[PDB]
Formats: C-alpha cells, structure tokens, sequence
C-alpha cells in the first residue's frame, strides 16, 4: 500500500 | 510509554495542532480554458492527490497518533481522508460566501458545480456547511481540535483483545482535544452554557462532514468506473478501503 | 414555540413518554435464515416501526412547529439513523447480538445470509458495545435520538431547529450533572455521546446503498413507504 | 407522498 510507505517513511 | 499527548496542557495542544497545519495547495487550473466534466475533475484529483501527501504527514504531528500502531493508523486514514479534506475545504471557503476555495487559484460556485453529474448536491451540502461556520464564527483554534477529533474517531468503531487497550488511548486522546475545545471557549467570555452548546454545535457538523463524505465516496467510485476521469495510485487505494 | 419553555426534566418526560413501541418481528420458527427469508423479516419490521417513528417525530417538542415539507425533509434524512440507534440501544443487554424484535435476534454470522450485510453488522455491534460501556441512559438515549431527528436534514435546506437543539444539548448536561458528574465529565460524556452520532451517520449511508442494492436486485419486495423513503437518498 | 398522510393523520 502507498500508505504504509509514506507514514513508514521517516 | 509515558504519552506526550497525555501530558500536554490545553494551549500546548492547540500549539502543537497548529503548527502541524499542511499548507494550502494551488491547482494546475488555467482560466483561459473553460470547463467540462473531465477536466474539473482532472483538477480536483490531481490537487487531492498532492494534498494527500501533506495530510498523511499531517496525522503523524497530530498528538497520540505516532503512539498507534502502524496497521490502525493506515486504517484511520483510509476511513477519514475525504472528511479532512472537506472540512479543511469548508474552512478555506468562510470567507467567500456562495463559492467554494479548492486552492487559492480555484474559486467555484454552484453555477461551475454543475459541470459534473451528481456534484451539485454535495457542492451546496459543503457550501450550507461552509456558511454554517461563517454564522458560528468558527476559529482556527477550534478548527484545527475538530479535524483532528476526525482523524481518531472516524475509524475507530471497526477495528480484538489486546487492540482494545488502542481504542482506550484514542478516546483519551479525543477527551483531552473535548477539555481543548472547552478551554478556548471558556477563554472568550462564554459561559458554561454557552460552551456547551458550542461544543455540540461544532461535533454536530462532523455527522454533516460523514455525511458528505459517504456521498463524495460513492461519487469518486462511480467516476472510477467511468474511466472518464483518471485516478491517481494513491487516491485508487484510499478508494477501495471503501468499497 | 412551545418547547423552548420547557424544563430540562419537562423535557426528558416529553420525549420519555413520546417512546414508539419495540414491535415483534413474523413468528415464523425457521431460524435458519437465507437472503430472501431475513431481508423479507427486516422490510417488513422495519415498514411498520416507520408508521411508529413518523408518530413518535410529532411529539418531538418542536417537530410540530416545522411546515410540513421541513417534517418530511427531516424524515426521509434521518429515518435510517433512527431505526439503527433504536436497533442499538434495544441491543444493549444483549452483547454479541442485534434484537431487531424480541422474537428476532441475531448474531454476526446471521448477518452473512444477506450478501455485504456482515459489515454493518459489525459495525451496529460495536456501537452496542460501545454504549454498553459508556452505561447510557435511556433519559440520553432519548435525547440522542431527537437530535439525530432535527440535525441529520438541517443543513440540507433553521434558525428554530437550532434552538432546539441548544436545549436538549443543555438537557443532555442537566442529565449529566444530576448523575453527579463533574464539570470536566460533563463535557467529555456530551462529546463521547455526539461523536457516535457520526458513525450512526456512517451507518445509515452505508445501510441505504445497501437496501438501494436490494431494490434492483429484486430479492424482496419493497413497501410503497419504503421505496419512497429510499428515493428521497438517490 | 405516503410520508405526507402519515405526518397528516
Ligand atoms: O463528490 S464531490 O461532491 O463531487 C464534486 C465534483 C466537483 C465539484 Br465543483 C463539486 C463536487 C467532491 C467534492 C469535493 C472534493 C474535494 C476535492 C479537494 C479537496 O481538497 C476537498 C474536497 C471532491 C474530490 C475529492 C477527491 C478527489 O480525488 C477528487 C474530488 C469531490
Ligand atoms: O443495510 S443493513 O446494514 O443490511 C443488513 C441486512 C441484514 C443484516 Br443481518 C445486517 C445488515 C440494515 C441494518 C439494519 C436494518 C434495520 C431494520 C429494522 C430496524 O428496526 C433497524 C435496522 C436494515 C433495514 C432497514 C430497512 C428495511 O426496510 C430493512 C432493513 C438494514
């Protein structure tokens, strides 16, 4: 999912 | 462990809810072309789309949503994406009465709304929504408590047994932004009945903002469908979570 | 206007004694349920306790003071929202189940007879669930209700409504501070209560895409009420 | 409409 990689990006 | 979100006064709250604010976006939109049903919402997509990205690093800066765990914060969000994005449209549009600020460069009214099928009557809902903050005078201290009260309640009735002790920490979180809430408006002069009335004035018009955003869900399905109008990656995800 | 000079206690009364009834549902002993079966049990329980709900919204303190096109408004918005906070509230002592009627209750994998049922099935249990918990009162039931009644279709037109609204909401307080609560307890619990009004919201929608599904689908015949009540959603 | 004898009658 394209969410999980912008909340996991720090 | 210790939560920041629970340590944090009422004025320290809205400090840090406020400078959380994603910024207001501009549109690709050009005056010299007229409009059509394809391209307005071309234009709606795209800026929804880039707004996304602000709004879901947004979530993070919003106090007690690092403290859930990853799999709840994408659920959060998938449920409550178009409710941000409308409330924070109504609040750009309080001052331009009978028009509805997209962007900056994006200004309609109901006459330009008509350009889409269906989206007449969800344009007039955000609009009668936009003048009912306009005759409540709301403020951005209150603006900023109620979206983020949208984030963490939107979704948290469809969530087992050790993920209850989740939802408990989120409505510890959602009373500590109701004593907010409270705080401002006893900070203005209202008494205590009138921040009651207030408050529930203002929780009132999220069953509004639910209710748009159903509308507006099943409006960005069926456009889906018609191939019209292209979808972006990541507003295609956002809308399956849906349906 | 004749309700804005109410007591808060004259208030609760009022809508206390303005209750409809908790109907039965077709004594039919085959439990076991299938799409048609269950859908045809709930159509019909439902046409009925609309006849009770329009009844009820008369004796709302204020309700009668809106014309005519402002009542129906209201109710073709709300009707969904009122039978599914009625279906909770009736739901609450018995955890695990939804009791549509006291001859008529069920559990979640009842709820997978009607296709895409299962998910607001779930949904409705965890707003039980999440009364229950809360340990809310029929004197806040009531007043919810109404709410959901004057709220749900106001913004889709006032002035008057409003005002009634201002006075439950300071009825809902009074019910509070009588109970004891303290002052910061009062306003998280009218927070708590009015927050689940936007997932009941959530509910009806996703409950009214699915009974215009069932429409063109044929499965049951729906009432002439209920298709007119369906319409004014489309 | 139906709805409007009901709130009539
Ligand atoms: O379902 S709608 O009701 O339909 C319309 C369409 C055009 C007009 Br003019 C009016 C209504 C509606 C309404 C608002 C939005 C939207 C777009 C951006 C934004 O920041 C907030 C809301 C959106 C929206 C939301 C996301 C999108 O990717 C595209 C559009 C949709
Ligand atoms: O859209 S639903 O979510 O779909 C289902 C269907 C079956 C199961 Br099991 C679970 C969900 C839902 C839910 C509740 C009702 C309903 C009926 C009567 C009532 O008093 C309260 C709610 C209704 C309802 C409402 C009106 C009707 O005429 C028939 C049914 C529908």
């Amino acid at each position: 999912k394209i969410l999980h990689r912008l909340l996991q990006d720090s | 462990k210790n939560s920041l979100a629970l340590s944090l006064t009422a004025d320290q709250m809205v400090s840090a809810l406020l400078d959380a604010e994603p910024p207001i976006l501009y549109s690709e939109y050009d005056p010299t072309r007229p409009f059509s049903e394809a391209s307005m919402m071309g234009l709606l997509t795209n800026l929804a789309d880039r707004e996304l990205v602000h709004m879901i690093n947004w979530a993070k800066r919003v106090p007690g949503f690092v403290d859930l765990t990853l799999h709840d914060q994408v659920h959060l969000l998938e449920c409550a994406w178009l409710e941000i994005l409308m409330i924070g449209l109504v609040w750009r549009s309080m001052e331009h009465p009978g028009k509805l600020l997209f962007a900056p460069n994006l200004l309609l009214d109901r006459n330009q709304g008509k350009c889409v099928e269906g989206m007449v009557e969800i344009f007039d809902m955000l609009l009668a929504t936009s003048s009912r903050f306009r005759m409540m005078n709301l403020q951005g201290e209150e603006f900023v408590c109620l979206k983020s009260i949208i984030l963490l309640n939107s979704g948290v009735y469809t969530f087992t047994l050790k993920s209850l002790e989740e939802k408990d920490h989120i409505h510890r979180v959602l009373d500590k932004i109701t004593d907010t809430l409270i705080h401002l408006m006893a900070k203005a002069g209202l008494t205590l009945q009138q921040q009651h009335q207030r408050l529930a004035q203002l929780l009132l018009i999220l069953s509004h903002i639910r209710h748009m955003s159903n509308k507006g869900m099943e409006h960005l399905y069926s456009m889906k469908c018609k191939n019209v109008v292209p979808l972006s990656d990541l507003l295609l995800e956002m809308l399956d979570a849906h349906r």
